[PDB]
């Protein structure tokens, strides 16, 4: 968990801070911490890629 | 030889020789065309106050919402898929410089260009020094247009085989407003010679590549019989260019035989070129019609 | 000379008018027969089978250029059939010369037949930049349609004055040799994400703008590059026909469209 | 991977009702489809092909892989036209003339 | 569509490698695409698939 | 003829012996199939490959794509699905070059 957390927190942190906090990154991100992963195209690219660099 | 020295003579005004009246909308710049509730303005027209006002001579020609006034003397505009001819005027380090009689100068990029070996090999910086030695100042070329740029400016390509430097031959400029548009300005006339159909209003009439890009110089001498028919179709089409005819395959083809009775030589009176001329028209009534 | 036939239609009651056509003439051809005079001559059977010969390596022969022929393509017909179609619009004018309007629909993505009728009609191009940027949402938006009564009372008229023009080319679509109804012609037309682009690109945050948008935003950022595409081919076009009070608005609304979440793309950008 | 693992699974997670086993083996226990060919036309196509000409489209159409079954054996096609046409020539007129008249139309 | 058109307008100056999955005829799909452009073309393929599953 | 099938075994006799010069180095070992194609590649071939492994086809093509460094043309890499299509940039930026 300890790696999950700097990987992403190097990853998501590289925009402007209104698009930082937004549902679908939360919610992703969230999941993303008990070890899940939701992959479709309805989703944004910056949070697509991640879930396969964690894979 | 005697040198014939003549007096002008009068010009016969209002083209009273056929008679004709035009159902055309006419205008001059200052005059208010239709200013109806919705429309667009074209190219030759400006707005005032709710006023469409035409900037230029010529006709109005609208389709289905746009009115637009059409000038009877301009220069070439580019436009993407445009057959055009044109002369190198400057080599840069990056580029040549052509000139095609438009608003600007053209630009003949070194990445299109079918450079000599005609394959791939490689492309690299070591070709750029030797760029500069085959495409020299004052070349022909015959080219295609590619995009147009933000300020007027055409950047024409030469990616095929029928493209590239030309050979020997004669050229002949004429306004841009004379030549018909069409599918295929490559011709190959059935009378010894052939003809590019430049739409820049460059005519590039060499012969008949015997059988079968300047890779081949092919500098000797061409034979008696060639000649006469280049001079031939120079004179024939400086003479249905001068009147007002429009230049294509058939005008071409049918003025040629109707100059076959006399000479060469003695086609470049002012009387000659009626009496071949109206030939001419009236060939085209009597096919067409 | 043969036992009585029963009769292909009467015996059998097969009333199909080929077939009494075809008996009809049966008959006549066999009462001619009779009254025929080559039957009789010396060598009637030779020179009749010269003459089949004759036939067969003709008929070989034409079926081998036919079998070598442009006719023998399948959709050949059809592509007919999608010339005549792009020619009653004044396109192509005769046998393969293009006129000026048939060179807009060149320089353009998509939608080329409804987008330049939509540009020649003029329907669009007297209205404000962040309205126009919504209105061709509709062609890209790829989503199921229902909009929102609460939209400006111009919204309401700024949707059926294209699909009039949808009414326009359905019926030259159908009566031409094409096999694409007219309705379903329209049925691509969807105008889902029009209400919600309309406020992205008048300047509102996200964070609300996903809130009351019912859709996933992972599509709308698409939605949005490819709309922008077309907005930045539209310049070419009013640019080509010499316009530029369209050319004009097209351009604000394409430096009013670039965000800076659209490109952030991936990672290691740079 | 290429052997960076002990085995793999592949399950089938039915949660409805029986899967009726009949395509089961029809898909699983099965030859892959042929390679067949979806040309067909649009708009775009031809608007691109038409402002400029160096190719046409006839020549994409003929030069597809849906007419493939029939083109594969056009030259001998053509030399099988050339051979038949020669062989037109080898054949003396018929005589049509006296009582023969009637002779065409009785073969037709 | 998109493959085909991109194959026939494909120039004869490049070496293309075709790499599938076990498509069952690809011996005369490499036989047109050998005589669409003037260029020879092999096959290879194989069997017995490592890591074996159920 | 145009359409020559490589038999599985017939070709290959040696495969260090030609090639005297070396190449793209791979750490583990390569199979007969892509000692194969890397034969007939080296010749400007054009290489058909029907097999069921993923990354197994993906020698050659990296092959290719170093082979294309030393010979500083370009090529191009098409695949017809987004995940993929940024996989093969990913594994090849960090593994050499620019992509």
């Amino acid at each position: 968990k300890s790696e999950i957390h700097l990987f992403l927190q190097r990853c998501l942190a590289r925009l402007r801070g209104s698009d930082r906090q937004l549902p679908q990154v939360l919610h992703m991100s969230e999941l993303l911490n008990r070890g899940l992963g939701v992959h479709h195209s309805g989703i944004l690219p910056i949070l697509k890629e991640i879930v396969e660099m964690l894979f | 030889m005697a040198m014939e020295m003549r007096l002008p003579v009068a010009r016969k005004p209002l083209s009273e020789r056929l008679g004709r009246d035009t159902k055309k909308h006419l205008v001059v710049p200052g005059d208010t065309i239709t200013t109806d509730t919705g429309f667009m303005r074209g190219h030759g027209t400006y707005m005032g106050e709710e006023k469409l006002i035409a900037s230029v001579a010529g006709s109005v020609e609208r389709v289905n919402k746009l009115i637009c006034v059409k000038a009877l003397k301009t220069r070439y505009i580019g436009e993407v898929g445009d057959i055009v001819v044109g002369r190198i005027t400057e080599v840069q380090q990056k580029r040549w410089k052509v000139e095609t009689n438009s608003r600007l100068d053209s630009v003949l990029l070194l990445s299109s260009m079918n450079l000599p070996g005609g394959e791939l090999r490689r492309r690299s910086a070591e070709d750029e020094l030797a760029m500069r030695g085959f495409l020299q100042e004052g070349d022909l070329i015959s080219a295609e247009v590619q995009a147009v740029f933000s300020d007027g400016a055409v950047s024409l390509h030469t990616r095929s085989l029928k493209y590239g430097k030309l050979g020997q031959g004669v050229l002949v400029q004429v306004s841009p407003s004379l030549v018909k548009r069409q599918k295929t300005h490559f011709h190959d006339l059935p009378c010894g010679a052939s003809v590019i159909l430049g739409n820049n209003g460059f005519i590039w009439i060499y012969p008949t590549p015997e059988h079968k890009g300047g890779f081949i110089a092919n500098l000797e001498p061409v034979s008696l019989a060639d000649r006469e028919v280049i001079s031939r179709l120079r004179n024939c089409i400086i003479s249905l260019v001068t009147q007002r005819m429009m230049l294509y395959d058939t005008s071409i083809l049918y003025c040629y035989e109707a100059s076959l009775p006399h000479q060469i030589k003695d086609i470049l009176k002012p009387e000659i070129m009626e009496e071949i001329v109206m030939e001419t028209r009236q060939r085209l009534l009597e096919q067409e019609g | 000379a043969g036992p009585p036939t029963l009769d292909p239609v009467n015996d059998l009651q097969l009333k199909d008018m080929s077939v009494v056509e075809g008996g009809l003439r049966a008959r006549k051809l066999e009462e001619l027969i009779q009254g025929a005079q080559c039957v009789h001559s010396p060598r009637f059977p030779a020179q009749y089978l010269k003459l089949r010969e004759r036939m067969q390596i003709q008929k070989e022969m034409e079926r081998l250029r036919f079998l070598l022929s442009d006719q023998s393509l399948l959709l050949l017909p059809e592509y007919h059939q999608r010339v005549e179609v792009l020619r009653t619009l004044g396109y192509v004018d005769e046998a393969g010369t293009v006129k000026l309007a048939g060179r807009v629909a060149c320089a353009m993505s998509s939608h080329e037949l409804l987008l330049t009728e939509l540009m020649f009609d003029n329907a669009l191009s007297t209205l404000r930049p962040e309205e126009i940027a919504a209105l061709l949402s509709g062609l890209v938006c790829q989503s199921p349609g229902d909009a929102g009564d609460q939209l400006p009372n111009t919204l309401k008229q700024g949707i059926e004055r294209v699909r009039a023009v949808a009414k326009r080319i359905g019926e030259v679509q159908v009566a031409c040799g094409l096999n694409q109804t007219v309705e379903e012609f329209v049925g691509e037309l969807n105008f889902g994400l029009v209400e919600v682009v309309y406020e992205w690109a008048r300047g509102m945050p996200f964070s609300e703008l996903a809130g009351l948008s019912g859709t996933p935003e992972g599509l709308v950022v698409r939605c949005i590059q490819r709309l922008a595409e077309m907005c930045r081919s539209l310049r070419g076009a009013a640019r080509l026909v010499g316009e530029p009070v369209l050319g004009a608005k097209m351009e604000t609304a394409a430096t009013l469209l670039r965000r800076d979440i659209v490109f952030a793309a991936s990672l290691y950008t740079q | 991977r290429r052997g960076l693992d002990p085995t793999g699974t592949v399950i089938l997670l039915c949660k409805g009702r029986v899967p009726e086993m009949a395509d089961l083996h029809r898909m699983m226990m099965g030859k892959p489809s042929q390679l067949q060919s979806q040309f067909r036309l649009t708009y775009t196509m031809i608007l691109n092909l038409l402002r400029v000409d160096a190719l046409r489209v006839e020549d994409m159409m003929k030069r597809s892989f849906s007419e493939f079954p029939s083109r594969k054996d056009s030259k001998a096609h053509e030399q099988a036209l050339a051979e038949l046409t020669k062989r037109l020539g080898a054949l003396e007129e018929p005589d049509m003339t006296g009582q023969l008249v009637d002779l065409p139309e009785y073969y037709s | 569509v998109v493959w085909e058109e991109v194959l026939i307008m494909l120039p004869d100056h490049v070496s293309i490698i075709l790499l599938s999955a076990t498509v069952p005829n690809a011996l005369e799909f490499a036989d047109w695409i050998g005589r669409l452009k003037r260029r020879q073309i092999y096959v290879i393929s194989t069997v017995t698939r490592p890591v074996p599953l159920e | 003829q145009w359409a020559i099938p490589v038999d599985a075994t017939s070709p290959v006799g040696d495969f260090y012996r030609l090639i005297p010069q070396p190449a793209f180095q791979w750490a583990f070992e390569p199979d007969v199939f892509q000692k194969q194609a890397i034969l007939h590649l080296e010749r400007h071939d054009s290489v058909f490959v029907a097999a069921h492994t993923s990354a197994g086809k993906t020698v050659v093509a990296e092959y290719a794509i170093a082979l294309a460094q030393k010979h500083m043309t370009r090529t191009i890499y098409t695949s017809p699905i987004k995940a993929l299509s940024n996989q093969k940039f990913r594994d090849f930026r960090n593994t050499f070059g620019d992509v």
